[PDB]
Order: structure tokens, then sequence, then C-alpha cells
RNA sequence: ACCUCGGAGCAGAACCCAACCUCCGAGCAGUACAUGCUAAGACUUCACCAGUCAAAGCGAACCUUUGAUCCA
RNA sequence: AGAGUGUAGCUUAAAAGCACCCAACUUACACUUAGGAGAUUCAAUUGACGCUCUGA
């Protein structure tokens, strides 16, 4: 009487652990809901996958979570916290490796 | 249900694009970007393509 | 000519070099968190119970240009340091200090209610008429 | 419509009522704690 | 004529705290109003 | 398994069973302030920062406040949101009172201290003023971090400061063309008698800014040093180059910095004039060149890749014909 | 009775894991009509097919599941 | 008579931050926006003006 339930796994999770070198555009982690939040130089897709916006080293950190005020449910959740409480989340950052360019001598006019 | 319809440019171009509108709803007139003209123009529903 | 001995690669050490060329990186992440870190300089306004303060802070967190009604030089010219007049005055002082510091472009990140606030509107008007633009140029990739 | 003098008197009225009821609540709280 | 009715719910009183609370209520009633300390249901 | 925390876990101190009796964040802004405070606080876990890092005067002030309060017109203007402030008076008062601290902040942000004194800091006590006379009617000032074109900086500036000797120096922290660390001096007046500057000893004559084209924006620093007793000192780049670090090391015993004022200079046609007429050399032109785009190692079979894959790795866009 | 797809447990913590296994759900709707065009770099349901995400750029503006080829 | 002594309600704040209030939105609370008041007890680290405690 139990049908369905034959769906395969989504192969989600972290694709780049901490310290892994990541080029711009590489997907860092795919998640179904926000297990890891985007940090510095990390973007978010429609499906909440984290990709590197710059070329660098992936780092995972814990930071205080302050949601966008337009996120009404999160704002209410915060409104219900006690005074000392601060929410925390796991964030993924890309520490950019190369400089974004150098000045070169082109012509000795 | 909804029906797929062919909005045809009122700008005289041969340009048409397919939209979805409820069968019970009135015939559609919609502003849309015409690539050939390179400007937003009116498109009018011409004929029903299919029922979806 | 020994004066024409120039290293093939130039090394500009000015911290604001790339930022002013509009080529420096901005922290483009933090989509799920408020405020965005995608800026070079941010205008942060703190309205305490008694004093109104404004800061122009670099992305790295260094405070670059501050204007606080707490300072005697400014509080010695206005009645209440916690009203629209105080906000506009601190905004104009900050605009002047920003111009003298070379900070023409800035990002302001208010909450919806902060934006709706008339005092914040007056502060933004003061800054824009003083010259500072509350919208940073896009990065050039 | 209204004039400037009446508006100023209204503002001073609000100020003095603020002071008066501030004294009121201060004395009420003093009695409370005492 | 009509009489407008209001309710206030309260929970948590101490011995002396209840005394101060209702004596303040008694002394701060402006003009011709009806108080009550009735319970639920 | 579970490793115990290496320190006080957040939200642990206030962890109590009296949640109902605990006051809550009624507002979003107070939570934001607390969150910013916690973010600033140090932590034992990995964090973003780790990786991306008299009394009479007071009485007079109180009396002045009471006088401003007493003035009813001021209250009317305040409540009509029409009052304003004297910008010049505020500027002067701030300069006298706490302007040096803000100028030290600006210098630290601009990196002058780390690049001039290797991190050794000071405070610009003297409210120095510099202005490059533009034409004859006006003179563009040089604040802390101003923006002045080399055309306006073509001629030596007029300097004013209420003080009593002084040594004034101008350096270009980033104009050097050969060595990244060195810098060029433009003009150095030494043993200034009091305020008048025309009587200063001109050790190195004046040069205008010469930031090469497309070489970004250069920061030029006016340093001013209090001088106890005069000391004898000592258009060629080889002799304009030096390090303010060891220079001021050689004179720190009787010299101490007391004034600063710096500005940003871009390219300008006056720079071409400077490079040709008197420096007598070809002007260098610099271009900001970004690193080549990264592409993964090319595969023999780019499975599922579009046709553009081959273009990503071809270098010449023009058709080639091999042996034919 | 079932045959495809998806969610939860088995399968606790990267991924992955069956069943006549224990439960649940879907064959689209609402929206708009840039919900356009292009394009680095990536993910991928263990193959392929198919399916995802996406910087930069251009152009308007200021979206949240079902099926191939041939054939018409 | 003696001890502790002492910033507006609180501050290992140095004249600041939290607290506090009215006005509008709220049934109401709350939020937000506008405004409001506030102190380092007097003399030279020290003595004496005020508070708490120990006794009669
Ligand atoms: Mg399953
Ligand atoms: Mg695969």
């Amino acid at each position: 009487k139990n049908l369905g339930g034959k769906s395969s796994g989504r192969r989600q999770g972290i694709k780049k652990m901490e310290g892994h070198y990541v080029h711009a555009g590489n997907i860092i982690a795919t998640q179904r809901h926000f297990r890891w939040h985007p940090g510095a130089h990390v973007g978010v897709g429609k499906n909440k996958c984290l990709y590197a916006l710059e070329e660098g080293i992936v780092r995972y950190t814990k930071e205080v979570y302050v949601p966008h005020p337009r996120n009404t449910e999160a704002v209410d959740l915060i409104t219900r916290l006690p005074k000392g409480a601060v929410l925390y989340k796991t964030f993924v950052h890309v520490v950019p490796a190369k400089p974004e360019g150098t000045f070169k001598l082109v012509a000795m006019l | 249900k909804n029906i797929l319809v062919r909005m045809v440019s009122e700008a005289g171009t041969g340009f048409c694009f397919n939209t979805k509108r409820n069968r019970l709803r009135e015939k559609l007139t919609l502003l849309h970007y015409d690539p050939v003209v390179k400007q937003r123009v009116l498109f009018v529903e011409k004929k029903k393509i299919r029922s979806l | 000519v020994e004066n024409e001995a120039v290293a093939p690669e130039f090394t500009n050490r000015n911290p604001r070099n790339l930022e002013l060329l509009s080529v420096a990186r901005k922290e483009r992440g933090w989509r799920t968190v408020f405020p965005s870190r995608e800026f070079w300089h941010r205008l942060r306004v703190i309205r305490t119970q008694h004093h109104v303060e404004a800061l122009v802070e670099h992305q790295n967190g260094k405070v670059v240009v501050s204007a606080s009604t707490r300072e005697w030089a400014i509080k010695k010219h206005l009645y209440s340091t916690r009203n629209v007049v105080a906000c506009e005055s601190i905004g104009r002082v900050l605009a002047q200090r920003c111009l003298e510091a070379g900070i023409n472009f800035m990002v302001y990140q208010p909450t919806p209610w902060e934006a709706a606030s008339d005092s914040m509107k007056r502060l933004q008007s003061a800054m824009t008429e003083g010259g500072v633009v509350l919208r940073e140029p896009q990065r050039i990739y | 419509e209204l004039t400037f003098e009446e508006t100023e008197r209204r503002a001073l009225l609000l100020k003095k009522w603020s002071l008066y009821k501030q004294q009121e609540r201060k004395m009420e709280r003093d009695t409370i704690r005492a | 004529l009509t009489t407008h009715e209001r309710v206030v719910q309260i929970s948590g009183l101490s011995a002396t705290f209840a005394e101060i609370f209702l004596e303040i209520i008694q002394s701060s009633l402006p003009e011709g109003v009806r108080l009550s300390v009735k319970e639920h249901t | 398994r579970r490793t115990p925390p290496l320190g006080p876990m957040p939200n642990s101190d206030i962890d109590l069973s009296n949640l109902e009796r605990l006051e809550k964040y009624r507002s979003f802004d107070r939570y934001r302030r607390r969150a910013e405070q916690e973010a600033q606080a140090p932590h034992w876990w990995r964090t973003y920062r780790e990786y991306f890092g008299r009394t009479q005067q007071l009485l007079e002030r109180k009396q002045a406040i009471q006088e401003l309060r007493a003035n009813v017109e001021e209250e009317r203007a305040a409540r009509l949101r029409t009052a304003s402030v004297p910008l010049d008076a505020v500027r002067a008062e701030w300069e006298r009172t706490c302007g040096p601290y803000h100028k030290q902040r600006l210098a630290e942000y601009y990196g002058l201290y780390r690049d001039l004194f290797h991190g050794a800091t000071f405070v610009p006590r003297v409210p120095l003023h510099v202005a490059y006379a533009v034409g004859e009617d006006d003179l563009m000032p040089v604040y802390c971090g101003n923006e002045v074109t080399p055309t306006e900086a073509a001629q030596a500036p007029e300097v004013t400061y209420e003080a009593e000797l002084w040594t004034l120096l101008l350096t270009s922290l980033d104009g050097h063309l050969l060595e990244p660390d060195a810098e060029y001096l433009h003009w150095l007046l030494t043993n200034i008698p009091g305020n008048r500057v025309a009587e200063g000893q001109v050790t190195c004559p004046y040069l205008p800014p010469f930031p090469a084209r497309g070489s970004g924006i250069h920061r030029l620093a006016f340093l001013l040093f209090k001088q106890d007793q005069p000391i004898d000192f000592s258009y060629q780049l080889a002799q304009r180059t030096f390090r303010t670090f060891d220079f001021y090391k050689k004179h720190q015993e009787t010299m101490t910095p007391a004034g600063l004022s710096f500005f940003q200079c871009r390219w300008d046609d006056s720079v071409t004039y400077i490079f040709h007429q008197l420096l007598d050399m070809r002007e260098p032109v610099f271009e900001f060149v970004r690193p080549p785009p990264y592409h993964p190692k090319q595969k023999r079979f780019p499975h599922r890749q579009p046709l553009r894959y081959l273009d990503r790795y071809r270098d010449s866009h023009e058709p080639t014909y091999g042996i034919y």
C-alpha cells in the first residue's frame, strides 16, 4: 500500500571543504535549505547553492545572523529572543588569492 | 484550464511569441519587447495554439 | 638615460588607489544577511537616546570620517542634539569632512523604517547637497 | 487653518505637560519603591 | 445609552505586590469607573 | 563523539528556565546593536575577522548649553526644523578641539604611517593649512585626503599655520618608478622662522606632482615638524628618491612631527609638461592589466561542453591552414 | 496491487546506499510577460540521455515536476 | 558616638550608554516615527554636606 519513495539521493552537500582552492564560479556547496550561509565573495543561486564569486581559498566561520528586515518571519523570530541572545550561523567565505590586476609599463612615450 | 496563444506584434513585424492565458479570459493584448524594432510594442492574440 | 629606468610593473601603495579607480573588489556575498558588505565606504548613523552620531567607515571596518554631536565644537551651536535639526547639522558637517577627506561616493544602508524616518531623509539631503553621493559606482571588471 | 503663535503655544503646552507628568510618574514610582 | 467594557488579564502577583497594585488602582481611578478582580469563567 | 566547547558558548549566560520572565528583543534595531557588539567581540572559533582583518571648561559648556536653551527663538527654530549651524565656526572649533585625532585616523586609513614610519604613529597637533594658488584670485586647499590636480599643483603652495622652528616636507608616497618602497620629495623648507615661509632654507627645490598616466592615484603628503635647533642638511630622480623612515630617524632627536596634510593627485597634461620640459625624459604610461582568465586544462573530449569550448583555448582568431 | 517523479525514516555526522519495507505527495497552478540575449566557471541522481547553478557583458527595467527520436 | 561611604533609576561610562515619558499606529501591548527631562554634595589626593549600618 506504500508506493513511491524510490527517489534517489540528490548528491548535495559541500563540494569544497575548508582550505580548498576555488576559482570564480565554482559551486562550493549545494543544500536543500540553508545549512551554510553565503559569506564574503560567495553567491547564492535560485536553489540556495553556494558558488565562489572570486578565485581564492574557502573558509568556514561562525558569525552572528542578522536577517534582511524584509524577511518577516526571521524578524519575528528575532523579536521573540531574550536580550542577551544572539543568533549564529555557519558562513562560507572565499579569501581572494590574486590581486585584481597590476599596473604595467606599456609605452615609454 | 489554460491555453497557449500566439501574441503577434502590432508593429507590423512578423514577430510572434507564445503566452499562456486562461481559456475563459478575454483575448490578450500585451506590451512586449520586439527585437526587430528594438522597442516595446503592443502584441495582440491571433489564434489559439493549443490547450494545456 | 638613467632617469628613464622604470620598473616594468608599477606598485601603487595608495589604499584608495583601486577603490577610486573603481576596480577594487567589494564583498559581493552575504545575501542572506543584512546589511550588504558590497561597498567601499558606508555611512552608518547611530541615533542614541541623547546624541546623534554618523560614521563613514571603510569595508574593512576602519572608521574613516566621524561626525558626532557629542563633540563640543558641534553641540555648541544647536539646541537639541536628538532631533531633525541635529541630524541635518551632523549630516552637513559630515559632508564637509567627507569632501575634505576625498570621499565623494558612499553607500547608505538603512532599514525600511530608518529610510522612512524624516530625520534620515534630512541627513541624506544634507549629504547629497554637501556633495557626497550615497551610491557607489559599480565595480569595473 | 492655524497660525504660528498658537502652534508655538501648543508645543510649549506639550513640553510643560511632559515635565508635569514626568514629575507625576517620578513621585508615583517613589511612593512605589518606598 | 451604552456602556463600553474593557478587560485586562493579569497573572503573577506577590504578597505585598498585590496590595500595592490594587491600592494604586483604587487611588488612580479618574471618574465614575467600575473596577473588578473577577476570575476566568 | 562530542568535543566540549573551547570557551563560553554564546547564549549560554542567559540560558535560564525563566524565559517568560526574561525581557525579549521587542525591536529589530536593538538586536542589530547586540549582534554588532558580539561580532566585534573576540571569539575562540574561526571568524570572518581572522581571515579578512578643564573642569572650568566643562562648566562653561554647561552654561552655554543653558543659555542656548534659554533663547526661545532657538527652540522655535529647532521645533520648526529650520535652525542650522555655522559651518566655518564648526570647522575651526573642531580643528582646535579634536581635529588632530580625526586627521590621525585619516592618515592611518591612507597608510601614511605604515609607509612613512613603518607603523610608528603620532598626532598632527598643529592645524596646518596648505593651498595651491590657482590663477591669482583663489587657492585650492590641501586638507587631509583632498583631491588636487597636478595642474593646480604646478607651483609651490602657500602655507599657513598659527604656531611659532619648523621643517616642512613634501613626499609622494607612491610615485616611485623604479623601487616600490622609495618615494620622491618635491620641496623641503627647513629652519622656518615662526610662521613666515619665504625665509625657509630651500634644501631641495620645488617639484610639481608627476603621477604617471594610467598609474592610478598617488597620495602626496605635507609633513611639518617642530624643530628645536637648526641642523645643516646633506631635477634628478636619483637624488629625489629616499625613505622618510631613515630620514626622520636621522633627525628625530631634535625634530618631531606636528602637522600633516595630504591629497590625491591623478594624471594631467601638466604631468606631460613635467616629464618632458624639466625631467627631460620620456614619460612612462601605465595600464591596469588584469590576469588572464582561468580555464581548466583542455580535454581531448569536452563532453557536454558547447562549441565555444574550442574558442576558449584558441589563441589566434584568424583562420589557419597548416601545411596547405 | 503496482510500473514515472518527489519529500521523510531505514541511511543519526561528506556523498552514496534495497525492499512484497514504514509514511506522505505530484502529474500543475499562481504570477508576470526581460519570467530577455549572451557568457567565465562549476554541480549532476552513481553510465549516457537528460537535469541544475552561475560572475562578467549586452538589453529592458529598478518569478515560486515531469516524456526522447521519428513523424506530422 | 563610631564604620561604610557619595555620577539623573543602573553602570571595574569618562559628563556617555542603557533605562524613563508623552504625542501618532495601535482594542491594547509592542514596533516605528517625533519630541521631553535629567546628575559627578560643598572646600582645598584630602577635610567638612547627605544616605545606609552598628548603640544609647
Ligand atoms: Mg528516499
Ligand atoms: Mg554524473
